[PDB]
């Protein structure tokens, strides 16, 4: 109908429900591990090595906690790894750069600037590889 | 003058992308045209003086957003 | 590459070629047929007019401030109605380049650097340049990018633009229905 | 008590505000109107003419502006807001008076009064026109086909108006041309274009495919009468339990009635507008098509519209069971013509015909109804329009315009009557003036430039001229091509003045239960 | 809305139709602004919470909007039909559109009679329409440094991914040419 919503607001809420994911797998990552307890509404013990796995369980919002599955899952579907560690980046990342960045107001060198760090991030790694 | 001012005024824009040399909208005559043919008289000092004042008057304040006050 | 074509050489009812993209894999090639598309379509949009118009509003904050000194030309009313659009083609550009977050501001100071009285003049040539690149948010020199849209697609919008306005007019007797 | 003055008061303003909200008239004012309703409904809603009737209030003088909005539209059909518009003109002073010390009698006569007075000065701004006059025909419907739906195809429609009135008219400064004798028909397929003035006899029917005649020679419909065949109006007493015995009664009951619909075509009938009505099954689906073996044009279920005008044109009345055959109570027809442009829409056309030295009727066609509709409710208010200068000869200042000249005038005969409903003439006389400025009312922003004008601008001009409120430019209100004859603006002002004259009776409180 | 609430149905009685349907229009004017072309940022579109789409085109979002506003109804259809007409202005009606019923409907209320108005915001169009065509400044492929080769390029070099522009300065012609 007829609503507007903006920008950074929405840009947040893109943040909100990712800085959420992006903690507990990312205990959960690694040689220092952890789990992701789920609480059923009866109680019931839940825990995983995958947040998306406690998501596909429990309310799931329309923003990234909708996404960080999907693009988790496009990170599962592809090498089968890192979805743990996509859903810890990207949220991370987002909650990172976006306010120090609008603040100097642009998505703008922030839109070159993921490329960017991914240019150098790609360039030395298959150096150093 | 009883009339519209926009109109008019937009007329007198119009009417001084024609005329322009004192036209304007005088209550004088309750008309628009030349204002010093309309007898419409004032020394242009005031003017200066006015226009000292108009833009400055304005940019005090608005070079502070933070004012503080004191009961001292 | 491990993609085979039958090459038909010298087709003789009429000439053609098959290009091959090469990719090192398959998307590359869109990356390219996505480039050559529009590039392909506003040459093709070149193909469907010889009048063509830049892309990106230096054409309206063109006409901006000269239809909006066109407002107190007739004057009256008129200065008010005339003002109203013409006021108007500042505000596209103040989108334009602000999604490009240029601050269009700076662009319309660029834009009418432009836009003068001695340059009133989309003319054909530039002795100011009416492109603005939509790729950037500031102007550039090109005009054969895949940008720009030709003469058809904008004297319609021109419509359009008035569209809304006296469409909802000519209704008489506001009411209320039980 | 006080039941009497609120409710009175509220006749005056749950009406008032209906009739404030009514004028943004003449053109391009306001926004669009998509209506949710009262129930939520959304409707688009445009050119508030129509809209008047299309508006859904209660209330009892708020409903009553409704009923009186159709008032200027019934008898005219031109300028139809002319009386809703000044359906709070009177509301105006309404108040006032009331207030006065002026007794809801003497503010009574004070609508009499001023609506004598009032409709006196529009004569003398009414300029006589040619009553037959193809111009004040055709003008009169290309002004108000002008405004009216249509403003190309009123150089089709203002011409077929002026011949459809032309063909009925008894020229005269009375009634003449009514709106039951031009028959108005419409017809899908052809165009406005193709919309086609006929003078002879057209009726619209629903008529089976194809096959059929568009050709000569034929005995009219509108005929009641069923076909008697065994399992119709025979007694069978073959039983009907196994299937075959129930097999046995259609073949008798279909096999018979052919020689029915032969008896039919034998009486000379290429047509037949059958009764809505079952005598039985009245004419069964195996008449009907059996009917239409015979080329002869079957409607089962007839419009009221075809039946009536074919007893008033061609003279027609039901004829008996054709074993009976028939009295020939159908009246002359000669051909019957079923247009098929493109095949699109069924129209039985009855050229030559008994006719009552009237009843035109115009096919009005079109790509679709809409388009149909776009000439038809044109047409007819041409029609009208043109009926008007038929009915009053004359042309006046269009869109409320002349009340204004009205008004000072009347302001005049405020004086002149010198009496205590002068000083209600004269609230009144004022408030006049309120239509034009009222007009602009909608649309917009910085208001008050349209308003103390369009007072002076019949003031300025003496009690002669001032702008055109559906032209525009300083000139006579009376001559522009807005005209209209001398009824619509009389007509306006005599019927709020009875409407509102009633809310001076409207007293206490009382209610059906 | 705005105004009386208790009559529904775009009687706010007054021009709180007006400047609700005015500030709708800005409002639905504000949708595509941010989705102005490539620049403007692609919206993600809640069609239910289970349902939602990624688009900045302007007669996307709109086809999928609700509008019983008239000037809400206005805009959509503008920036469909425009669509409709090429897709160029699917976006590009939108801005001024919300504008011109805003900027239309003040001075034909004004009336000297509303007659005057309505050119002004064609009459400025109609110099636009001029404007529009007197343009073959800028966007002409067929007159390139290269020609249709730089066509291809500029046209190219404006999506580059790459080598775009030196291989494909050629393709672009070749594919038109094949």
């Amino acid at each position: 109908n007829t609503k507007r919503e903006s920008g950074r607001k929405v840009q947040s809420g893109n943040i909100n429900a990712a800085k959420t994911i992006a903690d507990i797998i990312r205990t959960c990552l690694g040689p220092k591990s952890m789990m992701k307890m789920l609480l059923d509404p009866m109680g019931g013990i839940v825990m995983t090595n995958d947040g998306n796995a406690i998501l596909r369980e429990i309310q799931v919002q329309h923003p990234a906690a909708k996404s960080m599955i999907e693009i988790s899952r496009t990170q599962d579907e592809e090498v089968g790894d890192g979805t743990t560690s996509v859903i810890i980046l990207a949220g991370e990342m987002l909650s990172v750069a976006e306010h120090f960045l609008e603040q100097q107001m642009h998505p703008t060198v922030v839109i070159s600037a993921y490329r960017k760090a991914l240019d150098d991030m790609i360039s030395t790694l298959k150096k150093i590889s | 003058a009883g009339f519209d001012a926009t109109n008019i005024l937009n007329k007198l824009r119009a009417r001084h992308a024609q005329g322009g040399t004192w036209y304007g909208v005088d209550i004088n005559n309750e008309d628009i045209a030349d204002n010093f043919e309309a007898f419409v008289w004032e020394p242009a000092m005031v003017r200066i003086n006015a226009l000292t004042a108009a833009s400055e008057a304005a940019c005090l304040i608005v070079s502070v957003d933070e004012t503080i006050k004191n009961p001292r | 590459c491990d993609d085979e074509l039958i090459l038909i050489k010298n087709t003789k009812a009429r000439t053609s070629a098959s290009i091959i993209l090469r990719g090192a894999n398959d998307f590359m090639c869109d990356e390219m047929e996505r480039s050559l598309h529009d590039a392909l379509c506003v040459v093709k949009r070149v193909l469907e007019s010889k009048s063509v118009v830049p892309g990106g509003g230096a054409v309206e904050a063109a006409l901006s401030i000269y239809l909006e000194n066109y407002a107190t030309s007739m004057g009256s009313r008129e200065q008010l109605a005339i003002a109203e659009f013409a006021r108007s083609l500042l505000v596209i550009p103040n989108t334009l380049a602000v999604n490009a977050a240029q601050d269009s501001t700076d662009l319309v100071a660029k834009l009418r650097a432009f836009h003068n009285e001695a340059q009133v003049n989309p003319e054909r040539k530039n002795l100011k340049w009416i492109g603005l690149d939509l790729s950037n948010g500031k102007p550039r020199d090109n005009k054969q990018a895949g940008v720009f849209e030709p003469t058809i697609v904008k004297v319609k919008s021109l419509k359009f633009a008035t569209e809304a306005a006296i469409t909802i007019l000519r209704i008489d007797d506001l009411i209320k229905l039980h | 008590r006080d039941k009497p003055a609120q409710i009175r008061f509220s006749n005056i303003s749950a009406a008032k505000a209906v009739a404030d909200a009514i004028r943004t008239s003449l053109g391009p004012k306001g926004m669009d109107k998509m209506i949710q309703d009262g129930k939520g409904d959304v409707t688009i809603t445009n050119d508030g003419a129509t809209i008047l009737k299309q508006m859904q209030v209660l209330h009892p003088a708020a409903r009553m502006l409704v009923e009186l909005s159709k008032a200027q539209d019934i008898e005219a059909g031109d300028g139809t807001t002319s009386v809703v518009i000044i359906a709070g003109s009177l509301l105006d002073s309404c108040t006032k008076l009331l207030q006065k010390g002026i007794h809801p009698t003497i503010i009574s006569e004070s609508f009499q009064k001023a609506l004598e007075k009032g409709i006196e000065i529009l004569t003398d701004m009414s300029r006589p026109v040619e009553l037959s006059d193809r111009e004040t025909l055709l003008n009169s419907a290309t002004t108000s086909l002008n405004s009216k739906v249509v403003s190309q195809y009123s150089s089709l429609l203002s011409p077929m108006s002026v011949n459809a009135v032309m063909k009925v008219i008894d020229p005269a400064t009375a009634t003449s041309v009514d709106l039951r004798d031009i028959k108005i028909v419409k017809k899908l397929g052809g165009t406005i274009d193709d919309c086609e003035l006929v003078e002879g006899l057209v009726l619209t029917q629903k008529v089976s495919n194809s096959g059929i005649t568009r050709v000569e020679k034929a005995k009219i419909g509108l005929i009641q009468f069923c076909l008697s065949a065994p399992k119709t109006d025979m007694d069978n007493q073959i039983v009907v339990s196994d299937y075959a015995q129930m097999d046995r009664v259609l073949r008798e009951e279909r096999a018979y009635i052919l020689n029915l619909v032969k008896q039919i075509k034998k009486t000379g009938c290429n047509v037949l507008l059958i009764q809505k009505s079952i005598l039985r099954d009245a004419l069964s689906d195996l008449a009907l098509h059996f009917l239409n073996k015979m080329k002869i044009m079957v409607i089962k279920d007839i419009e009221r519209e075809d039946i009536e005008f074919i007893c008033k044109t061609i003279g027609t009345k039901p004829v008996a069971h054709i074993d009976q055959f028939t009295a020939d109570m159908l009246g002359s027809a000669e051909l019957a013509e079923e247009v098929n442009l493109n095949g699109s829409g069924k129209l039985l056309k009855i050229t030559g015909c008994a006719s009552p030295g009237k009843t035109v009727t115009i096919v009005v066609r079109g790509s679709n109804k809409l388009v149909i509709e776009e000439a038809e409710r044109s047409i007819h208010d041409a029609l009208c329009v043109i009926r008007c200068l038929v009915k009053k000869r004359a042309l006046i200042a269009g869109g409320g315009a002349p009340e204004i000249e009205l008004a000072l005038r009347l302001t005049e005969y405020s004086r002149t009557l010198s009496g205590m409903e002068s000083y209600c003439v004269r609230a009144f006389a004022d408030a006049m003036e309120v239509i034009p400025s009222t007009l602009a009312e909608n649309a917009g922003l910085n208001p008050i430039s349209t308003v103390t004008e369009l007072r002076n601008r019949h003031a300025q001009g003496e009690k002669t001229a001032g702008i055109n409120v559906r032209k525009g430019g300083i000139s006579n209100i009376l001559e522009e091509l807005v005209v209209q004859p001398l009824l619509v603006s009389v007509s306006a002002l005599t019927l709020a003045t009875e409407t509102v004259r009633s809310i001076l009776k409207i007293d206490d409180v009382v209610n059906t239960r | 809305m705005e105004g009386p609430l208790s009559v529904f149905g775009d009687r706010s009685t007054g021009e709180t139709i007006r400047s609700q349907n005015v500030m709708a229009a800005a409002s639905i004017a504000n949708i595509v602004k941010s989705s102005l072309g490539p620049v403007g940022l692609d919206k993600m579109l809640v069609d239910d919470i289970g349902d939602v789409t990624i688009t900045n085109d302007g007669a996307t979002i709109l086809k999928l909007l609700e509008v019983e506003h008239p000037a809400a109804k206005v805009l959509c259809e503008l920036a469909d039909l425009q669509d409709k007409e090429v897709g160029d202005g699917t976006t590009s009606v939108v801005i001024i559109a919300a504008e011109l019923l805003k900027n239309a409907d003040e001075l034909v209320k004004q009336k000297i009679h509303p007659t005057s108005v309505i050119s002004g915001y064609r009459l400025a169009c109609k110099e636009a329409v001029r404007y529009i065509n007197e343009n073959l400044i800028v966007n002409t492929d067929e007159l390139g440094r290269d020609c249709l080769i730089n066509a291809a390029k500029t046209s190219m070099s404006s999506k580059i991914i790459g080598i775009n522009g030196d291989f494909f300065a050629n393709m672009v012609v070749d594919a038109v040419l094949a």
